């Protein structure tokens, strides 16, 4: 006999049994012991025995469940665990907008998504009796509901909730379900969506542990750091639903019917799911990409809306941040120097049946790549590059396998020793990658003296040139220490693809509906007053509480924008420690596909260089039609070769490319090209570059330093502010998403 | 271990 | 950076593969 809960601090003054299993159930009365599940939920010792004791009628149900539990879950099976999983009644919320009260469902009703979707106060099964005229919504809500939102309610919930039939479950079978907030007694998505880490997996980009909270999740929800189970389950559920339907804004309304767990804790679960949703939204994990809203249904609570920002530059970073902030409900104006949007995304659509980027067009690693997500949203297909790239010599001969394999081995071995050499070196000891490679190569011929043929030397030149393409620089200017610094962080895994409709489709959709001022080069930014004043080159003024600069590295280096107060000497040192790399592209349309015989379907072919100085002159040719019907080749100018080309006119560059193509296909006539372009990014005044790299003496840390906001007022995005993902449209886009989150919080 | 962390959830 | 390479990716010089 007792009317008191076993649990010190429990706020229940009148414990009732929710089980009502035993014929001798204490109900609201006396029992030898009241078992505490939560502050609103207890069960009597008679019902405990009903399930727990061998001679009692519920022992069969308990032991059946217990065996299942023991071979699925990691957590000890208990009568409490049992009660919470199997016997605790369900709570559901009334669907009427003017009511919205929480109601307990009778002990035998199982909650389903459909019931949650449609429930109304006092809903009974079909009946032939005329319904009473009563109004069930005016019935008073159980007093225990109020208590759930108190911070202390959760601290007195004995066992964390465990979701049933979570959309996230299929993706997480490798884990103990209870360890990721899923019930151990349970049980056509885009192949580029792999949001959850798996056991023994290597690091991959934009991946979360389903069983561990990320740093920012700890920061935002410190009350779940000791007990992450409920948070994890909901976050995992939220990511599962977003990727399941990335074409719509994911809302608490659509998450609710998918939260299925017994007891008052379900109320707490749906309360939290809302906050976790907005957090994941602000951070750019969901409700992002090219999703639009459009026209008055913003993605963050009104609390965020009263604030204004100016974004400088309408490239991928600028538009990503602008898209996010606009979607949040924030006021956004964008100022762009040129007479078009896109920056280093600029597509030529004038070729027959094909789109050719003058700038970016490849996606490097589509797994969890926001470009892949955005293609999904737009219904865009991407062409996965095949592996084969034959090294064709002037003139005509395909480099033999054993020669190819051999020199590949040797080129990569030189990189191995660069890696060995740099291990304990400081910035002051850095040397150019090109110089270091030469140094090791020379000592290699010396120490072993294994002369390579002229051709073997040239094949090696092809690999060196491929590095110059990657860095946008002659190797003599790239840091041996830091050239591949980003690979410290998990990188984008899986396919490289050609973005067949071009990045401009994504660029255009991101910009759709935004206030963008073209031909408005910013000349000065003053963040001395109460808000920032930004002035264009013609004197036009704009003002906002915040400003985001996304202009290219080369323009920061030139100092084309005056900052008042000036940027720190530390920022400037970072800015000048990075290289503004450059490549250029040529694209060529022909009457017919003359390479088809020798190339045989490959997406690209390589060009063995005749000499070191020319190694960057069209090292690789790209077949710009995956369907293999049209006839367009693209190629790249890199390294020492871009300098060799700046005083040449388009016709000359074209003649050299044709000279090359004719050498590569000497076993035939090659038709003249009927259309072409040659890019001049190097001398485009507002761009002046292709992509950043680390100069000798420099550090990956420069990316972080450039990314550092100033006084929570001046923000920075762009490919040269992304340490994990430098250079790319994806890195630039992600840097904009990064900044929009920082700006929305401040 | 900073190698594995999600880029968007490690902005501290 | 090495991550920009598509055709003929280099492979040498990489830190020891990291697992969970
Ligand atoms: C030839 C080439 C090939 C490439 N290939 C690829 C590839 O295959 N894959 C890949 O992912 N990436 C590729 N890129 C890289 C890529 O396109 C960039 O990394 C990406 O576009 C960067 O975006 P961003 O917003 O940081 O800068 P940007 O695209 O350069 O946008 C910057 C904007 O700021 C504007 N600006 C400058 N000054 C001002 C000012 N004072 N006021 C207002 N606006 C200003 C610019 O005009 C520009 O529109 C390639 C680039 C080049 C040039
Ligand atoms: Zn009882
Ligand atoms: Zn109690
Ligand atoms: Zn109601």
């Amino acid at each position: 006999g007792s009317r008191k809960c076993e649990k010190a601090g429990c706020t229940a003054t009148c414990p009732v049994c929710f089980a009502s299993a035993s014929e001798r159930c204490a109900k609201n009365g006396y029992t030898s012991r009241w078992y505490h599940l939560s502050c609103g939920e207890h069960f009597c010792n008679e019902c405990f025995d009903h399930y727990y004791r061998s001679h009692k009628d519920g022992y069969d149900k308990y032991t059946t469940w217990k065996k299942i539990w023991t071979s699925n879950g990691k957590t000890e099976p208990s009568p409490k665990a049992f009660m919470a999983d199997q016997q605790l009644p369900y709570w559901v919320q009334c669907t009427k907008p003017e009511c919205r009260k929480w109601r307990q469902l009778t002990k035998e009703i199982q909650l389903t998504p459909q019931i949650a979707k449609t429930y109304r106060c006092g809903m009974k099964p079909n009946t032939a009796i005329k319904p009473e005229t009563s109004d069930h919504c005016s019935l008073p809500e159980d007093l225990r509901v109020l208590e759930v939102s108190n911070h202390w309610w959760y601290s007195m919930l004995i066992l964390p909730p465990l979701l049933k039939d979570s959309v996230a479950a299929p993706l997480l079978s490798a884990y103990y379900p209870d360890c990721v907030g899923m019930s151990p007694s349970c049980t056509g998505m885009n192949r580029y969506f792999q949001p959850f880490y798996q056991p023994n997996e290597c690091g991959k980009a934009l991946c979360v542990r389903p069983d561990v909270m990320e740093l920012d999740e700890l920061y935002e929800f410190p009350e779940y750091s000791r007990d992450p189970t409920m948070y994890l389950a909901l976050r995992n559920l939220i990511l599962a639903l977003w990727y399941t339907n990335c074409k719509e804004a994911l809302t608490p309304q659509k998450c609710i019917p998918h939260i299925i767990v017994r007891g008052l804790v379900r109320i707490r679960c749906v309360q939290e799911v809302e906050r976790i949703l907005y957090f994941m939204t602000r951070k750019g994990l969901i409700n992002t990409g090219v999703l639009s809203v459009g026209a008055d249904q913003y993605l963050l609570p009104k609390d965020y809306h009263n604030k204004s920002v100016i974004i400088i530059g309408a490239g991928p970073a600028g538009l990503a941040a602008a898209r996010q902030l606009h979607n949040f409900g924030i006021k956004v104006t964008v100022l762009e120097a040129k007479d078009r949007i896109g920056g280093r995304v600029w597509d030529d659509k004038s070729f027959k049946g094909v789109t050719v980027g003058r700038g970016a067009q490849i996606v490097n690693g589509c797994i969890n790549n926001p470009v892949a997500l955005m293609c999904e949203q737009l219904g865009i297909s991407m062409h996965k590059f095949g592996e084969r790239c034959d090294l064709i010599q002037e003139g005509g001969r395909i480099t033999d396998p054993t020669i190819d394999k051999r020199m590949d081995f040797h080129f990569n071995a030189l990189l191995d020793v660069v890696s060995e050499w740099r291990k304990d070196k400081t910035q002051l000891q850095d040397v150019p990658l090109g110089e270091k490679i030469e140094e090791i190569y020379k000592a290699f011929i010396k120490e072993s003296g294994i002369q390579f043929s002229e051709l073997e030397g040239q094949v090696l030149q092809f690999h060196l040139s491929n590095l110059e393409y990657a860095c946008g620089s002659n190797l003599h200017q790239v840091s041996a220490r830091s050239w591949d610094h980003n690979e410290f962080f998990a990188q984008f895994a899986g396919d490289h693809t050609l973005l067949t409709p071009g990045y401009s489709v994504i660029i255009e959709k991101l910009a759709e509906g935004l206030d963008i001022q073209l031909k408005s080069p910013v000349q000065c930014i003053d963040y001395s007053g109460d808000e920032v004043q930004v002035t264009t080159t013609d004197g036009t003024g704009y003002s906002a509480q915040k400003v985001l600069v996304t202009v290219p590295l080369a323009l920061l280096q030139k100092g084309a924008i005056q900052f008042n107060p000036p940027l720190s000497e530390k920022k400037m040192k970072a800015i000048n420690s990075l290289g503004a790399g450059i490549i250029e592209k040529i694209a060529l349309q022909f009457p017919y596909r003359f390479w088809d015989s020798k190339v045989q379907g490959a997406d690209f072919f390589g060009h063995v260089p005749p000499s070191a100085s020319k190694r960057g002159l069209f090292a690789v040719f790209y077949d710009m039609d995956p369907q293999k019907k049209h006839s367009v080749l693209m190629s790249v100018i890199a390294g020492e070769a871009v300098a060799s080309v700046r005083t040449l006119d388009d016709k000359q560059v074209l003649q050299q490319c044709m000279a090359t193509l004719r050498e590569l296909f000497k076993e035939q006539e090659v038709p003249d090209p009927t259309k072409y372009f040659v890019t001049r990014w190097s001398t485009d005044p507002w761009i002046q570059m292709a992509y950043s790299f680390v100069k000798t003496g420099g550090s990956g840390e420069a990316y972080d330093i450039i990314a550092e906001d100033i006084q929570g007022t001046v923000f920075f995005a762009g490919e040269a502010t992304n340490r994990h993902f430098p250079q790319t449209v994806t890195g630039a886009y992600l840097s904009g998403v990064r900044e929009a989150s920082k700006i929305a919080a401040f | 271990d900073p190698h594995f962390h999600h880029f968007l959830l490690s902005q501290t | 950076a090495r991550t920009m390479q598509t055709a003929r990716k280099s492979t040498g010089g990489k830190a020891p593969r990291k697992q969970l």
